[PDB]
């Protein structure tokens, strides 16, 4: 019956995922003036069934690898991370609910590194090399201001406990006292998941572009259930819905449209602005969303003392 | 019987597959790439065709040579067109990839794309409208539909 | 992450243009013009047929240069946008690239309805232009400019107070005054600079002294003041527009000169002198007087110049072609220095660099 | 007679300095982008369902050649070789004699469609209105000799297309 | 027009909605028509052992009330 | 437990999704191809840059793992000394911002 | 309330089309599914709609017949099917049919 | 004093506000008259099981009982 319940989760992720793809491009199409898909299937509904079918019988592209075992290790890794960063999440339960949700997802997005630096250091091109450096760096970046911030907001809350963060925010959204840690919050979740205005693997070599067209749709899909996911976890995080305990289903269909129009929010941040350089995002990071993550981590160690609103452990 | 009937079912199903979501690769050579870029603009827009906008050659399925070939950069095109994963099809686009066109008696254009690469669809004009390389990349998909690959891997 | 050493090589597209003009004749070569700035089309046009109707001393009509200094503006629309939207493309601002294509098909479509083509119009010809405007073409030149102010504004709201792309414009490519004169740049590339010069205001060809407009002008060298320029010379093109649309005078529009321009068909039916000249402009061509001419207009590149030598015969005997972006892509080499890998092609996109006239 | 773009000194008093600082803190202009994609996410698109609709084009479209005839069948073109004359690209390869009324006339009137570059001299060429570029884009074909046109082709271009190609003259001869 | 995208996101937003009413149902289908016990700390999985021993089923979630005294 | 069954079968569809996407269209015969970078042939040149960000990464993620505990470290009883260690903590690792930055340590990656 | 009236229009393009089939006919195949004046239909079967009030693109067009000089073009609709006759008028060459 | 705050705040607001909101997290906890609630509040929290006292006889402030008035109460919490 747990079974059932782990396919309940894992087997909607992956169609979440390839209709996400056509509700980027229909919206992008939307925003640019132009339309999305609309032929393939009635409002262009077949399109992600379709390039499925195409990607998967595509010829594999064959690179010499330098590691075979790390080419095939990244993305199995990589999709084994995107499908367990939705274990804890509490959509009004999780699936495993765990007392220390928080830092699981906290340690399994900063394992996904590896699945960029294998599948960089697998490819015999040195330039992919380089740019899976420069994505590892990117994203071991704003892991920090990930970490410091979801302290400070945690400093609320009581523990890392994900499904106490529903009884947190039952008064009031937790955007109110912390939107500052919000915006950064969700500026570092955009550049996390290698997103536009910060996506230099597409800004003029990707990491996977030795891969063939499964692999590389793997990758992709990969991270789309991470940008789905992270939107969940701010959802979660900063907008935490009612629930009513007799009837789940209410939270479930509140955290669902807010998790929609965050994703969707972040399709409509790559239809506005042109790309950072790469020391510009850096900057960015470390002089400019560091310094003011370190000071609202202070005032938010200080905040609950100075007010007696320290939140209980259980 | 089943097998032809089966194989006919899964030819149809590919081949809707991949002419539904044909991505290309535009050499943006010369004048017919400001007209493949109107071609993907807001009025005809491919992109709701499942054409994407600039896919990236290790991933795209036809090979689109908007502009002129010249004898500098036809290794390129060829090299391009190696590195395409099949199955590959090239659009030439205008008439100095169909045939060299107005530079057709020139010492340094390649007279057609043709001589360098395998085309698949010759589309007229110079350039050709956006809405008349549109009718290519249609009729592309028409000669993508009738494909016949599983029917004469049983047939074989 | 520096650039030390910027190598373009180019020569992919080089067509041997300008040896091909050597064997046609004045008409025949027209049409290379439409393809060397291959979105800047009746613009070369007009500089070839300034430098052909110089040698053969005589003037076109005034309703021909009303339409040339139209349809010049109108191309110099084209042309900014397909520089700004695609120097905004290639940095990663893709939305105005679509926004404003849309009203490029509409100024293809005022080119489709003036001479069929929608790109390459060979419309402008040396006598004048080819073709009188059909009716209603004015109406929607007026209707498309009375709305083109607010896709410039949404666009300028998409880019200029934007603090990514003024991240990504504002210290890059910095060009002094005098490097950008010794370097021959010209046009934008100038103007970014402080520089004050227009060749339609100093040099003016064929109805620019009436025409009224302001020339913007650069502080500080950078992308982000060229990005500027090229906003605010959409402004004065429509600025431009009104004034042709309204100062559009009657009469014909090619020269009288039926041993230049060719007769009409109604009167190449009729006329037996009219049939000649008819067939001798459209087999043998009309004679240029032996000379050479450097023409010069201000395209939307920059100056765009013709010195073209004839030798008494129908064909030229020599036309080489400048191009402001063969000088610019020369001049990229310094201005990436002390730059990054992603400046780079933020300042090829600053330099508006087609390389059908930067190869021939 | 010239302005200056970018020539601006921001204002130093209070007011303007906490403005550029809310600017930079609370990402005012990045929310007016924002606002300026959402505004055209509520607009309707300017994307034409092709093939069903059609761009629009004028009457002096240059698409597709066609020979051209009389209102009795006889064909125009009187072998003048005008219209290869004027071709720059030397697209038009015309070969003539006297056939069996005597009349002049072409053995030879070939196109190449790949060396054409769809200018329409030839046709303002003709002194007889045989060749026309018609109003025909869309014949891509899957072969590049099938873009070779010869006289048979050229006259089958004009017996199809006749009755849009003399609506198309009748509507632009008075400005030619 | 923009309503064009509105099947894709319903799509996208019942694939989001199944994977908590699957557990939600789940849960209610496994521990007797209620929650799933929350068992974070030692004590909690202590009184849920202790339920699991008196309900004499080996289910912790079959309550035994006042009925199950004299 | 639920967890171990949980992660197995994540796990295991990943790698059955990696051995359909390596070898679903192996099954294919479609042609041998010989194939004959912006670099061509030059050893990989070491950044000193990328090294130094990584490093600030790992000082600045201990002292993140010190911060780790604070959510708990606010239920004690000696408030006084816990409030100063967790803003001596933020302010050392703002120090360790600040030596960082001005000594140049965080430029043209800035 | 104007939603009812857009509900109402998505209603009465299903029932211009002849029903729930014809509107499903015109959805799978033209990918639109508004109503138009007919203006007419050539002798292969092509129909020809305006609709005026839609922007100048969208105005004009033609529903291709499903089967012309024995080819099926249930699925298979072509922009080369438009007969010369009617390519002036959809291409808008002209105002008259 | 003015003039270099001014300007502080003119070129690098991330920084003005960093050091204002620290130096706010410093400074008003020792200026907040609630400070001594969550100090009170955190030993108010009975984790631990209340081990009784053997009654020797004499010790008037401990209780016999929880409902007893002696010992200690939480009326200021309730309240506040
Ligand atoms: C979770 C739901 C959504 C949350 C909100 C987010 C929605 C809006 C998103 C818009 C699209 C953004 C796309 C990416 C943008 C990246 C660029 C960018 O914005 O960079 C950040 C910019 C960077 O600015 P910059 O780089 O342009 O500035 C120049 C900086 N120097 C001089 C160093 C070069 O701003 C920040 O870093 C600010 C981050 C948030 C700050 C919040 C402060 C709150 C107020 C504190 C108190 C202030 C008063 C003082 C104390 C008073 C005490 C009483
Ligand atoms: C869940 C996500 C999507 C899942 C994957 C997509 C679903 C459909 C998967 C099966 C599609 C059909 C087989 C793969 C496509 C074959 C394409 C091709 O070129 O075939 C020619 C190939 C080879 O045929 P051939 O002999 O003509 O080779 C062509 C190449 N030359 C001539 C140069 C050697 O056919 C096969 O390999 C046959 C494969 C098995 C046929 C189907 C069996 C049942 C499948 C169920
Ligand atoms: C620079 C360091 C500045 C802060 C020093 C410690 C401040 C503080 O709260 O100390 C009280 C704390 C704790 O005192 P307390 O008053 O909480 O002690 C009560 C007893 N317990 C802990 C069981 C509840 O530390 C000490 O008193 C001793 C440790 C620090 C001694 C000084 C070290 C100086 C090193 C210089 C090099
Ligand atoms: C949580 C919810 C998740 C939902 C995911 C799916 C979203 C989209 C749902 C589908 C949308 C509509 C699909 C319509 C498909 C096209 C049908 C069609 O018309 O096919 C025509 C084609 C040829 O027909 P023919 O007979 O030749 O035509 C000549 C007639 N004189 O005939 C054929 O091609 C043969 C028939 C093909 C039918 C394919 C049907 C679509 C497959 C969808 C798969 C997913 C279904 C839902 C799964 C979740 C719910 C269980
Ligand atoms: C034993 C017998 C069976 C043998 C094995 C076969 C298994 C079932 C495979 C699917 C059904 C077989 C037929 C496939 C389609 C054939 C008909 C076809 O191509 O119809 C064309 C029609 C659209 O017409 P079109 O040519 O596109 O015209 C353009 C519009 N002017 O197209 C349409 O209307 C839409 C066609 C959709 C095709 C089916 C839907 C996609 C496939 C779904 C199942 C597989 C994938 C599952 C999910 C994968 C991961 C996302
Ligand atoms: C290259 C190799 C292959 C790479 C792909 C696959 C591996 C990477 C992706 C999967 C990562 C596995 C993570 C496993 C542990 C995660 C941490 C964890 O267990 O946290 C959850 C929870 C802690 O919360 P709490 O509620 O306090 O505990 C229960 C008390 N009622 O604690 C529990 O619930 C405890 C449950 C029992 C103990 C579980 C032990 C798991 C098995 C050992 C580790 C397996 C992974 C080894 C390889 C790592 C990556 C190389
Ligand atoms: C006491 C409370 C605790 C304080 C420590 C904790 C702070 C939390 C935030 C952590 C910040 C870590 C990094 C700080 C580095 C400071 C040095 C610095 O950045 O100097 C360089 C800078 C000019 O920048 P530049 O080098 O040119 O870099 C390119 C950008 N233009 O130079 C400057 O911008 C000048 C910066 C100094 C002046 C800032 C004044 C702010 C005043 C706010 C009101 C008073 C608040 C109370 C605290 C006292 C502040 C002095
Ligand atoms: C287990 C496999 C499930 C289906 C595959 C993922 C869903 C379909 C995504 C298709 C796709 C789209 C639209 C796409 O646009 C894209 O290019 C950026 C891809 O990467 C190569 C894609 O994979
Ligand atoms: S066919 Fe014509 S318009 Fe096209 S690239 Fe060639 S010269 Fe330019
Ligand atoms: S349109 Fe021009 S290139 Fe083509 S055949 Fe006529 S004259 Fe020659
Ligand atoms: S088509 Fe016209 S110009 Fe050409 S040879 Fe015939 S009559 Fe002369």
């Amino acid at each position: 019956m747990f079974m059932i319940n782990v396919l309940t989760l894992i087997i909607p992720i992956l169609l979440a995922v390839a209709f996400l793809t056509l509700v980027e491009r229909k919206v992008l199409g939307y925003m640019q003036f132009r339309k999305g898909p609309n032929v393939v299937g009635p409002y262009g509904l077949l399109q992600p069934i379709a390039d499925a079918i195409k990607l998967f019988i595509k010829e594999p592209l064959r690179p010499a690898t330098s590691s075979i075992s790390m080419f095939i290790l990244a993305p199995i890794l990589a999709l084994t991370l995107a499908l367990t960063m939705w274990i804890p999440l509490p959509m009004p339960y999780p699936l495993i609910n765990m007392n220390l949700g928080v830092l699981f997802m906290l340690a399994m997005s900063s394992l996904a590194v590896y699945s960029i630096l294998w599948s960089g250091w697998a490819s015999n091109s040195k330039y992919a090399l380089i740019g899976a450096l420069r994505a590892v760096a990117q994203t071991i970046s704003y892991e920090v201001t990930l970490a410091i911030i979801l302290l400070s907001v945690l400093l609320m809350n009581g523990s890392f406990t994900l499904s106490t963060l529903i009884i947190t925010q039952e008064q009031v959204w937790l955007i109110f006292p912390a939107w500052p840690l919000a915006m950064m919050w969700f500026i570092s979740t955009l550049a996390e998941t290698n997103r536009a205005p910060f996506d230099l693997t597409e800004g003029e070599s990707g990491f996977n572009v030795e891969y063939a067209a499964g692999p590389f749709a793997l990758f992709f899909m990969a991270e789309y259930a991470n940008i789905i996911m992270m939107n969940i976890f701010t959802t979660t995080l900063f907008l935490g819905a009612f629930h009513n305990p007799y009837m789940p289903e209410l939270y479930t269909i509140n955290f669902t449209i807010k998790s929609l129009l965050l994703s969707i929010t972040f399709l409509w941040i790559r239809a506005s602005y042109p790309r950072f350089r790469y020391d510009q995002l850096m900057h960015l990071l470390w002089k400019n969303f560091l310094p003011l993550t370190l000071a609202l981590c202070m005032w938010h160690v200080s905040l609950p003392i100075l007010l007696s609103s320290i939140p209980p452990q259980t | 019987s089943r097998g032809e009937y089966v194989v006919a079912k899964l030819d149809d199903l590919i081949n809707w597959a991949r002419r539904s979501s044909l991505w290309p690769m535009t050499f943006g050579l010369a004048c017919c790439a400001v007209e493949m870029m109107h071609m993907a603009a807001p009025r005809y827009d491919m992109d709701r065709f499942g054409v994407v906008f600039r896919a990236s050659p290790r991933q795209s399925d036809v090979m689109i040579v908007a502009g002129t070939l010249t004898n500098k950069m036809a290794p390129a095109l060829r090299k391009v067109y190696d590195q395409m994963p099949e199955p590959r099809y090239v659009v030439s686009m205008g008439s100095c990839a169909n045939g060299g066109g107005y530079y057709h008696y020139s010492y340094s254009v390649v007279r057609g794309c043709d001589r360098i690469v395998p085309v698949d669809i010759y589309v007229p004009g110079c350039p050709p409208t956006a809405e008349a390389l549109l009718y290519g990349i249609l009729q592309l998909q028409k000669k993508i539909k009738r494909e016949k690959r599983l029917r004469i891997w049983y047939r074989r | 992450e520096m650039v030390r050493k910027c190598d373009p090589h180019i020569g992919l597209l080089h067509r041997g243009t300008e040896k091909l003009i050597e064997y046609k004749t004045y008409l025949q070569a027209l049409p290379y013009f439409d393809r060397l700035d291959y979105v800047s089309m009746m613009c070369n046009e007009q500089a070839y047929s300034l430098a052909v109707e110089k040698l053969l001393n005589i003037q076109p009509p005034p309703r021909a240069q009303w339409i040339r200094v139209l349809f010049g503006e109108i191309t110099r629309l084209l042309n900014h946008i397909m520089a700004v939207t695609t120097h905004a493309l290639d940095i990663g601002a893709m939305t105005p690239f679509f926004w404003m294509f849309e009203e490029r098909e509409k100024m293809f479509e005022f080119y489709e309805r003036v001479s069929g083509a929608r790109m390459h119009a060979a419309y402008v010809r040396p006598g004048g232009v080819h073709q009188d405007l059909p009716l209603g073409l004015m109406d929607d030149i007026y209707e498309f400019s009375k709305n083109f102010s607010l896709r410039i504004d949404e666009l300028e709201e998409m880019l200029t107070n934007n603090r990514i792309w003024r991240n990504r414009t504002v210290d890059i490519g910095v060009v002094t005054a005098e490097d950008a004169l010794n370097y021959g740049f010209s046009g934008v590339m100038l103007r970014g600079s402080g520089i004050q010069w227009d060749l339609r205001k100093t040099q003016p060809y064929d109805v620019y002294d009436q025409v009224e407009f302001d020339v913007p002008i650069g502080s500080r060298g950078d992308c982000y003041d060229r990005y500027l320029c090229r906003v605010e010379e959409m402004r004065q093109s429509i600025r431009i527009i009104s004034q042709c649309l309204n100062k559009m005078p009657p009469g014909e529009i090619k020269v009288d000169d039926a041993k230049v321009s060719p007769p009409k068909r109604a009167e190449m039916k009729t006329s037996m002198e009219s049939l000649i000249h008819h067939f001798k402009l459209y087999t043998e061509g009309y004679q240029v007087p032996p000379g050479a001419t450097y023409t010069a207009i201000e395209a939307p590149k920059g100056e765009f110049g013709v010195y073209l030598v004839s030798d008494g015969s129908s064909r030229p005997y020599r036309c080489k072609i400048k191009a402001p972006g063969f000088a610019h892509l020369a001049g990229l080499d310094k201005m990436s220095k002390g730059h990054m890998l992603a400046d780079v092609v933020a300042i090829i996109g600053t330099q508006d660099i087609v390389f059908g006239e930067v190869d021939r | 007679t010239y302005k200056y773009v970018n020539l601006r000194e921001p204002s130093m008093d209070m007011k303007s300095v906490t403005d550029r600082a809310a600017q930079t803190l609370l990402w005012t202009e990045l929310i007016r982008g924002l606002g300026m994609t959402l505004s055209y996410l509520f607009r309707e698109p300017a994307t034409i369902n092709y093939p069903f609709e059609k761009g629009p084009l004028s009457p002096r479209f240059r698409g597709e050649h066609a020979l051209r005839r009389y209102p009795s069948g006889e064909e125009r073109c009187i072998a003048c070789k005008l219209c290869e004359a004027v071709c720059p690209a030397q697209a038009i390869t015309i070969e003539a004699e006297p056939r069996a009324d005597g009349s002049r006339r072409t053995t030879r009137y070939d196109i190449d469609m790949t060396k054409c570059i769809y200018c329409g001299f030839c046709q303002e060429a003709c002194p007889v209105d045989a060749i026309v570029e018609g109003p025909n884009f869309e014949f891509s074909t899957e072969t590049h000799e099938e873009l070779l046109y010869n006289k048979e082709k050229l006259l089958n271009n004009g017996d199809k297309w006749e009755a849009e190609i003399a609506a198309n003259i009748q509507a632009d001869y008075l400005y030619r | 027009m923009w309503f064009e995208v509105l099947p894709g996101i319903a799509v996208m937003g019942v694939c989001l909605f199944i994977p908590g009413m699957a557990t939600a149902r789940i849960h209610r289908f496994s521990n007797g028509g209620r929650e799933k016990r929350v068992a974070h700390y030692s004590y909690q999985w202590y009184l849920m052992e202790r339920d699991r021993r008196v309900s004499g089923v080996n289910r912790y979630y079959v309550s035994k009330g006042l009925e199950n005294i004299d | 437990m639920n967890l171990m069954i949980t992660l197995l079968t994540n796990f295991t569809l990943a790698t059955l999704l990696v051995t359909i996407a390596f070898w679903l269209p192996q099954l294919n015969v479609y042609s041998e191809k010989t194939s004959p970078d912006p670099m061509g042939s030059a050893r990989l040149p070491f950044s000193m840059k990328f090294f130094l960000v990584a490093i600030t990464f790992l000082l600045f993620d201990l002292e993140i793992a010190l911060l780790l505990p604070l959510p708990w470290a606010s239920q004690t009883t000696n408030l006084n000394t816990m409030l100063t260690m967790a803003l001596l903590l933020i302010f050392l690792l703002a120090v360790s911002l600040a030596y960082e930055w001005t000594q140049k340590g965080l430029e043209w990656t800035e | 309330m104007e939603l009812l009236q857009v509900l109402k229009r998505g209603l009465q393009q299903v029932s211009g089309h002849g029903g729930l089939r014809g509107y499903l006919r015109v959805l799978f195949r033209a990918n639109d599914v508004r109503v138009g004046t007919l203006v007419g239909e050539d002798k292969y079967g092509n129909k020809y709609y305006e609709d005026n009030k839609q922007f100048f693109g969208r105005h004009r067009w033609v529903i291709y017949t499903t089967e012309m000089n024995g080819k099926n073009t249930f699925w298979d609709v072509d922009g080369s099917m438009v007969p010369p006759e009617w390519h002036r008028w959809l291409h808008c060459m002209t105002d008259d049919p | 004093v003015a003039a270099f705050l001014k300007n502080v705040w003119a070129k690098e607001p991330v920084l003005v506000a960093s050091f204002a909101i620290a130096g706010l997290a410093v400074i008003l906890p020792t200026l907040s008259p609630y400070t001594k609630y969550s100090l009170m509040i955190n030993r108010a929290t009975p984790y631990n099981y209340p081990v009784p006292l053997r009654d020797d006889g004499n010790m008037p402030d401990v209780p016999s009982h929880p409902q007893d008035p002696q010992g200690p109460s939480l009326e200021w919490l309730k309240r506040l």
